[PDB]
């Protein structure tokens, strides 16, 4: 789902 | 592709009641991924509810959402006056994302039936070779309304068009203008021109007619 | 805060490209979804696609794939639309919308669905030309005329595009007017009405005008609506 995909980056840029 | 279906097309309420919306999905939403919108006449839409029950902060705590699956609810507890709008529904359980057909919440009065007023042609606008009467159905409840033109008692048929305000803010009524456009001639090849109406709020048709001449 | 503003209304003909510009300012561009929503006249919201700015991972409704493109230009924060093979149907208002966060904003965790909206562009596709109203009374008779009431008031007819506005006696008139929706005649041209009730005593101690603004022709009437 093209909607989940900017969570997926908000996750990593958070773990860095 | 997900359909959504919201029901009922319409719905009417008074002030302080409590309005419930729904939406019936075609297949399954995943992961609950509705969300509501409200839209109000001349503006933008603004979210109410995402992920079928997440109120973003600042909307009021009038707006709720519940349900999962195939089948969702917008709960409005006490209808506050601006809450008298459109409603729609969106999933983005999937990359392709749609919106239900939307649902407007309208304000319930007691039924008003249409004050008629017609107007000829202009002597301006028959200088430039085109005719329209115009019907003037004012300040009637509900927005449901008949018009039907006559040209020396013959019916007319695909040679008028309509138009309807919003709700109006102050007394809940609605109007309505229909308007029949002719040529110079044949609107003089012609004599009695007249509108007729129909409407709950009357038991008998209303007609407004008028002869070339008056005034 | 993040607001964004859409570039201003546009006049097409069919077979031609529209791009309609969508400026973010206020939280962050690269990292949120960004999508495009247009509504057609009396109809409801129908969503056309997205983009995220960071790797331009676009998202095409299948209904519109070969006509348009999404970008985003991650030096100036700025969406764009671009429909091409434009046809009548695409008139519409087109709004572009991002995903909202977990904050309120504050820029979190984002939650799919749209927080923030532009204002909405305009886009009217049609061969007509733009042309300003023909402005006639509706004159008050004893055919409008009842009790103490009498309605009056002016045909607004054969303008190109939408919209225009009208006011009365420069807006000393406000209440028991009522504009109506435009409609689109069967040339291609628009036209509405605007009416107001008033006491049919001041019809000989009132002079009644009409002011039609309507910006897309820099064109500005005003009709004095006397009785029959």
């Amino acid at each position: 789902n093209w909607f989940n995909i900017t969570n997926x980056l908000w996750l990593i840029x958070k773990k860095k | 592709e997900i359909v959504l279906t919201q029901s009922p097309g319409t719905q009417s309420l008074s002030p302080g009641e409590r309005a419930t919306l729904s939406c019936r999905a075609s297949q399954s939403v995943g992961n609950n991924k509705l969300a509501w919108y409200q839209q109000r006449p001349g503006q933008a839409p603004r979210l109410l509810i995402y992920g079928a029950s997440s109120r973003p902060s600042g909307v009021a705590d009038r707006f709720s959402g519940s349900g999962s699956g195939t089948d969702f609810t917008l709960t409005i507890s006490r209808l506050e006056p601006e809450d008298f709008a459109v409603y729609y529904c969106q999933q983005y359980g999937q990359s392709l994302s749609t919106f239900g057909q939307g649902t407007k919440v309208e304000v319930k009065r007691t039924v008003a039936a249409p004050s008629v007023f017609i107007f000829p042609p202009s002597d301006e606008q028959l200088k430039s070779g085109t005719a329209s009467v115009v019907c003037l159905l004012n300040n009637f409840y509900p927005r449901e309304a008949k018009v039907q033109w006559k040209v020396d008692n013959a019916l007319q048929s695909g040679n008028s068009q309509e138009s309807v305000t919003e709700q109006d803010s102050k007394d809940s009524t609605y109007s309505l203008s229909s308007t029949l456009t002719l040529s110079k001639a044949d609107y003089e090849k012609h004599k009695v021109y007249a509108c007729e109406v129909t409407h709950q709020g009357l038991s008998s048709p209303v007609t407004k007619s008028f002869n070339r001449g008056e005034c | 805060q993040v607001q964004l503003v859409q570039s201003g209304a546009e006049v097409k003909r069919p077979g031609s490209s529209v791009t309609v510009s969508c400026k973010a300012s206020g939280g962050s561009f690269s990292t949120y979804a960004l999508s495009w929503v247009r509504q057609a006249p009396g109809r409801g919201l129908e969503w056309m696609g997205g983009v995220i700015p960071l790797l331009t991972i676009t998202n095409y409704a299948p209904r519109f794939q070969g006509r348009i493109t999404i970008t985003a230009d991650r030096s100036t924060s700025t969406a764009y639309l671009e429909l091409n093979s434009l046809r009548p149907e695409d008139t519409a208002v087109y709004y572009c919308a991002r995903e909202g966060t977990t904050g309120w904003g504050w820029l979190g965790k984002p939650i799919g669905a749209f927080a923030h909206w532009g204002q909405g562009t305009l886009v009217t596709v049609s061969s007509a030309s733009t042309k300003g109203p023909s402005v006639f009374p509706l004159a008050p008779s004893s055919k409008s005329t009842s009790g103490g009431t009498a309605a009056l008031g002016c045909l607004v007819k054969d303008y190109f595009p939408e919209p225009v506005t009208v006011s009365w006696n420069s807006g000393a008139l406000t209440s028991g007017v009522h504009t109506f929706p435009a409609v689109l005649q069967s040339s291609g041209l628009y036209s509405l009405s605007s009416v107001v009730t008033v006491p049919s005593s001041s019809l000989g101690t009132q002079t009644y005008i009409c002011n039609v603004n309507h910006k897309p022709s820099n064109t500005k009437v005003d009709k004095k609506v006397e009785p029959k």
